[PDB]
């Protein structure tokens, strides 16, 4: 039943490691949304905007001030932990796109991986989701991916 | 249970045993830290150094 989760996260922190080093303009602790937008810049894409402040409205008020690192492995915990009760997802997931990216233009045909730690279940979790056909699924970057997750957390809202 | 499923394993035709290699690969890491808790296990009294 819950045996998804261990060798996932051991594995998970060695990659972790790098994935906030090169994730880090600077490659520091302190994590800001000019680090955010240069990263944006790395990948290339144009990020919209209100992405300044998209991690902040309805999520992060509890905590003040400037993220750093002590903030980025604490919002790094709430991810595997939640559940069905919906989730404050606001700036994982660019993360999850990056450490899943190991081709610097996108991936293929992995993200049932992130439904199978998250479930077992048949092809609906996937087409909810997208439509990954097994042949060819499609080529993927960060605004596909985020907005196909944004767009599901409204629409389970 | 891998070794009884009905699709021929070398015909790239079905496509659906990507989930089933998918739930073999936790129930193997699931056999390994079975074993290394075996080793643990087993030595928390021991009779000699030598046989041990």
């Amino acid at each position: 039943a819950a045996a998804r989760e261990r060798y996932a996260r051991k594995n998970e922190q060695n990659e972790l490691e790098r994935a906030f080093n090169t994730i880090d303009s600077k490659g520091d602790k302190k994590i800001d949304a000019e680090e955010l937008t240069e990263l944006f810049l790395r990948l290339g894409h144009k990020p919209k905007r209100g992405e300044v402040e998209d991690m902040i409205w309805e999520v992060d008020e509890d905590c003040d001030g400037c993220i750093s690192l002590l903030e980025f492995q604490t919002l790094y915990t709430r991810c595997r932990d939640d559940k069905t009760g919906y989730e404050p997802r606001g700036l994982f997931n660019v993360v999850e796109f990056v450490m899943n990216d190991k081709n610097n233009q996108g991936f293929i045909t992995l993200e049932e991986a992130m439904q199978i730690m998250y479930l077992r279940y048949g092809r609906a979790e996937l087409d909810m989701q997208l439509e990954q056909v097994f042949g060819t699924a499609d080529l993927n970057s960060g605004k596909i991916l985020t907005l196909t997750e944004f767009l599901h957390c409204l629409h389970t809202n | 249970d891998v070794k009884r499923k009905p699709y021929d394993l070398l015909d790239y035709s079905r496509n659906a045993f990507d989930t089933d290699f998918l739930e073999f690969n936790v129930q193997i890491n699931d056999l390994e830290l079975q074993l290394q808790g075996f080793v643990n296990a087993s030595f928390e009294h021991i009779t000699s150094t030598e046989h041990a």
